[PDB]
RNA sequence: CCCGCAGAAGAAGCACCGGCUAACUCCGUGCCAGCAGCCGCGGUAAUACGGAGGGUGCAAGCGUUAAUCGGAAUUACUGGGCGUAAAGCGCACGCAGGCGGUUUGUUAAGUCAGAUGUGAAAUCCCCGGGCUCAACCUGGGAACUGCAUCUGAUACUGGCAAG
């Protein structure tokens, strides 16, 4: 039970499944009793560089609060699931509701 | 860097007992494209220092501006000697239209969508410092909110 | 002939506010009491009382936020010259929604910010800006 | 209904590149581009604010080769769609099927790309297509012929093709000489200096 | 302007008659020239502008001035009525088509070749 | 005479045969009763192009409505499945 | 109930019949100003029982003369 | 002198990308605190944020990619 | 509609270039000839006349004329004014009409809510489908801002009774 940020990139061919994977993701979480705390999509962002090639990924922002077992699933899913690169999980001291 | 433009050029003349001598008017408006416009109007027998003396009065005598995002925030209704201005905030998506004369107080506004027609004098010097009146005198949601309690 | 009570009661808090007065007078009746309340829970004025019984009066205490008015452009709408009749949804905003509308509905008197969730209208009284 | 005159000399009144020549040749050798052509080019303009209204307009009308009639339609389906109407009418303006055929690049030029299509030689979803301004959807899959396949125009405007953007949202393939339409583009994709704006404000007077 | 007097006598408009009085607004008509005169214009210009009075085949006979370098015309003859105000000569609001009818072009003219009646030379 | 007639909607060379209440007197594309449908006689791959409803009809000859004979073949195409 | 209107009667001396005054409060669609326009209804009875300065509820019927398909109901306030 | 002391921020956020752009030279490195004045609290937030911001490349590493 | 023949081969004009309004120079004309939607140009140095070059704007169309609306808030219901620009009757009384202090109770006409029926189809708008695209055809919804009826509310106006 402890306060998360995760960020992920998707790829942008990818770009039309992603409200299912937001979607799909709260079930993780509030399914196993957390609860989201901000969703936003930054959408199809250019990158400062290239990562493998490809330009202008689709991001994606969230704060979580759940327990840290299901994030960890999470963090494989996005290690097995191609569409998603460049993820980043971490850590805030309280539950955060802002803009930017 | 607080987008100057010009608005008009006016030849005005004298007469005296050698005859009719000429001079310049230039207009123009200034802002820092957040909230904030200064005009100015200056006059010279040439064209360059008129519009010299315009600009740098133009940056003084410095009026604010209740400003949202890029819009404003109410209709509201402009008046000064002859020039009558109707102001009224759009979508995002849209761009502004407005007359020339209103045109260029506005994008130095930040305003950049706004439903503005002018209405009676067309005078490019009346119509201004017409629609400052409505910037002038904005009201905001959390002042009027001190100005009342919530 | 005084041909329109509250219609003069608007321009003593147009009168009010430009001579900067602490107070203004005028004859009461209960419609009069009943904008009064409305002007009162949206802040436009501190205080309204009710005083005599064989001659009542209203009296009301202006205010003045950085001294200049508070109340900024009031207008009378529904005169006996033309009465404004609107419904429940085509109520409009006053100041895009930061100024109010009164508005003597059926089941009451109030702001149009109290009366369009209500769902129903009446006479547009006047909006206060 | 094309304009088919000289072409350097509507990139020479623009003064910039309007991607009307295959980039074989500098265009500073080619034409004296700096002023604008005629025997009065060199002076200096003084443009009112509809003049550079009407540059612009013309501008972007004449690196897709669209005729006004044509633009006003374009700019009319633009209005009535929802979201921003000045990148709507670009949108609009990318998805003409000769704009496609030179952004993946199968044309040297686009009047080259334009003939391409008239010619009976592009294939769109298994299916040839005669008229040069049809509007691609997503996930199209173009191609070519079996006539106008391993032909000497479309080998050297391939080999140009390279040193340009090589575009994001179009999926070219040189090796079977065809490609697909994935995606809508957007405004930050394509130039990022055609004021889409001063379009809007002369058609709203 | 009160609202009362609005109910008991609405607003009137006045109808801002034609500039024109071609009959029955048709855009072109035919008729017989009867006098081909010149006449001197107003008095900050100065000319000697050809113009004739024409007896329209509705019935009117008004004035009308025929445009171009030189003409033909002569009485009797019917030409196509065109329009438009010529304000350097009063009383005179209309225009004769050249190249229609009995109205000839001009001769040798290669700027405005449509509006003068004239045809294109090979080239 | 009440009738279920076939009307003729489309454009030129491209018909779009519709199907509808219709008077006898009444002109072909005229004044009718209600709708019920239609029939596209030059449909797409896509089985849309004969459209009926079986309900408001069934009522029509029920009320005493004759039909005729290219309305005849359109029920007797659908059948009740296909 | 049926459809009745409620009106002022306008006459006194007419044979076995009445015309009654329908007064209604319409909008006037152009400036909005409420306006009275009233409208005179031609209306039977029997052996003429009303009469001026009266109020009467009449009905639509049957027309039994030129202008005259209506019948009144029931009287009220049948004093000046 | 800081312009982190005052206004009053808890900690640097990353998110916000806006003010990093004025701290980092064109070509892409991290400008010391000798330079602006930060206090030495407040740059150590800040330099773990160009980290990172360049990780989800909303900030380039250097300027030869 | 598909396949094959030959070859750039069978296929570009129209208006404008003084300002409004995009595009300027030369020659002839010399208040003549003429142009002109308005302002106005031409009386021996015309970016405004006629020709030429060049440019601009459209395009199998381009211009002129006519016609409606817009701009015109220039009949101002939304949304104008009446001292000097047009406009307060020369001044009163006064029928109709328009409107009306203040409180109690009644009524529910105006008014407001809800529901029902209707507002034909076609047209407009939105989401789709087919003619190689488009025009065009067409599915479904929305809209049809209105009308009548029925049931409720009585803040105000209206009516009634009493102060």
């Amino acid at each position: 039970m402890r306060h998360y940020e995760i960020v992920f990139m998707v790829h942008p061919d990818q770009s039309e499944q992603v409200p299912g994977m937001i979607e799909r993701y709260t079930a993780a979480i509030t399914g196993a009793e957390g609860k989201i705390h901000r969703l936003e999509d930054w959408g199809r962002r250019q990158l400062a560089y290239p990562i493998n090639k490809l330009h202008k990924a689709h991001y994606v922002l969230m704060n979580v609060e759940a327990p840290q077992e299901v994030i960890d699933e999470l963090e494989t899913t996005f290690r097995f699931n191609d569409a998603v690169i460049r993820s980043m999980v971490m850590r805030t001291k309280h539950a955060v509701t802002e803009a930017s | 860097e607080l987008q100057e433009k010009l608005i008009a050029v006016n030849r005005v003349s004298k007469t005296v007992k050698g005859g009719r001598i000429f001079s310049f008017t230039a207009l123009t408006v200034v802002g820092d494209g957040n909230g904030r416009v200064g005009f100015g109007y200056g006059k010279a027998r040439e064209v360059p220092a008129a519009i010299q003396k315009a600009m740098e009065k133009a940056r003084r005598n410095m009026i604010n501006v209740a400003l949202n995002n890029g819009t404003l925030q109410h209709p509201v209704k402009g008046v000064h000697t002859g020039s009558r201005v109707f102001m009224q905030p759009a979508s995002e998506g849209t761009g502004i239209i407005a007359g020339g004369a209103m045109r260029a107080v506005l994008e130095v506004a930040g305003v950049h969508n706004v439903l503005a027609k002018a209405y009676g004098s067309t005078n490019p010097i009346n119509v201004v410092r017409a629609t400052i009146d409505g910037l002038e005198n904005m009201n905001s949601p959390e002042m009027v909110a001190a100005k009342r309690g919530k | 002939s005084m041909q329109d009570p509250i219609a003069d009661m608007l321009t003593r808090i147009r009168n009010g506010q430009a001579a900067n007065k602490a107070a203004v007078t005028m004859p009461s009746s209960k419609l009069k009491v009943a904008i009064a309340n409305v002007l009162k829970e949206e802040g436009f004025i501190e205080d309204f009382k009710v005083e005599g019984d064989t001659k009542p009066e209203l009296e009301l205490t202006l205010k003045y936020f950085q001294g200049k008015a508070v109340v900024e452009s009031i207008q009378r709408v529904s005169r006996p010259g033309l009465r404004i009749y609107k419904r429940k949804d085509e109520l409009p905003k006053v100041m895009a929604g930061l100024g109010i509308a009164v508005v003597s509905t059926s089941k009451g008197v109030m702001t149009d910010r109290a009366a369009r969730q209500a769902g129903l209208g009446g006479e547009i009284i006047c909006y206060v800006a | 209904a094309r304009y088919l005159g000289p072409k350097l000399k509507l990139s020479r009144r623009e003064g910039t590149d309007l991607f009307l020549k295959s980039g074989v040749r500098a265009i500073d050798t080619k034409c004296k581009i700096e002023q604008a052509p005629g025997q009065h080019g060199a002076r200096k303009p003084r443009l009112s604010d509809y003049g550079v209204q009407l540059r612009e307009k013309q501008k972007v009308r004449r690196i897709y080769g669209v005729l006004e009639r044509q633009f006003r339609n374009y700019y009319k389906e633009a209005a009535r769609l929802k979201g921003n109407t000045g990148e709507n009418l670009l949108a609009l303006l990318e998805g003409r099927l000769d704009n496609v055929v030179y952004r993946m690049g199968f044309g040297a030029t686009r009047a080259e790309a334009r003939q391409l299509v008239s010619h009976k030689a592009i294939m769109v979803n298994g299916r040839v297509v005669n008229i040069a301004s049809y509007q691609v959807s997503p996930n199209d899959v173009v191609s070519i012929r079996e006539k106008a396949k391993k032909q000497s125009r479309v080998k050297a405007a391939l080999e140009l093709a390279e040193q340009r953007e090589k575009p994001t949202w179009l999926e070219v393939d040189a090796g079977k000489m065809e490609g697909t339409f994935k995606r809508k583009p957007e405004r930050s994709d394509l130039s990022a200096d055609i004021n889409e704006h001063l379009i809007v404000e002369l058609y709203s007077k | 302007a009160t609202v009362n007097q609005l109910v008991r006598k609405p607003r009137a408009r006045k109808v801002a008659k034609s500039n024109v009085p071609a009959l029955e607004a048709c855009p072109q008509k035919r008729g017989v020239c009867t006098r081909v005169y010149t006449t001197t214009p107003k008095k900050p210009n100065s000319a000697l502008r050809k113009v004739c009075r024409v007896r329209l085949t509705n019935g009117f006979e008004v004035t009308s001035y025929i445009g171009g370098e030189g003409h033909n015309l002569q009485e009797h003859s019917v030409i196509l009525i065109r329009g438009g105000r010529v304000k350097d000569l009063p009383g005179v609001r209309y225009h004769t088509v050249r190249g229609a009818l009995d109205c000839s072009g001009v001769k040798d003219r290669k700027q405005a070749r449509s509006k003068y009646g004239v045809k294109r030379p090979k080239a | 005479m009440v009738t279920i007639r076939l009307a003729r909607h489309g454009a030129k060379k491209r018909p779009f045969y519709q199907v509808v209440v219709a008077d006898s007197r009444n002109a072909r594309n005229g004044r009718f009763i209600e709708r019920v449908g239609f029939f596209n006689p030059i449909a797409s791959e896509k089985e849309e192009g004969t459209r009926l409803d079986l309900d408001r009809i069934a009522h029509w000859v029920g009320q005493g409505a004759t039909i005729s004979d290219r309305v005849a073949a359109l029920i007797k195409e659908v059948n009740k499945a296909a | 109930k049926i459809r009745t209107l409620q009106g002022r009667v306008v006459s006194d001396k007419m044979e076995k019949s009445i015309v009654v005054a329908i007064e209604r409060f319409v909008k006037h669609p152009i400036y909005g100003k409420f306006i009275k326009r009233t409208t005179k209804l031609h209306v039977h009875d029997e052996n003429n029982e009303c009469g001026i300065g009266d109020v009467v509820e009449i009905r639509e019927c049957r027309p039994l003369s030129k202008t005259k398909s209506w019948t009144l109901v029931r009287v009220v306030e049948k004093a000046v | 002198f800081c312009r982190f002391t005052a206004e009053g921020v808890q900690e640097i956020d990353y998110k916000d990308i806006a003010t990093l752009k004025n701290y980092i030279t064109e070509s892409g490195k991290i400008v010391p605190s000798r330079i602006t004045g930060t206090r030495a609290k407040y740059q150590r937030q800040l330099a773990r944020a160009i980290k990172r911001a360049r990780y989800l490349s909303l900030l380039p590493y250097t300027d030869r990619h």
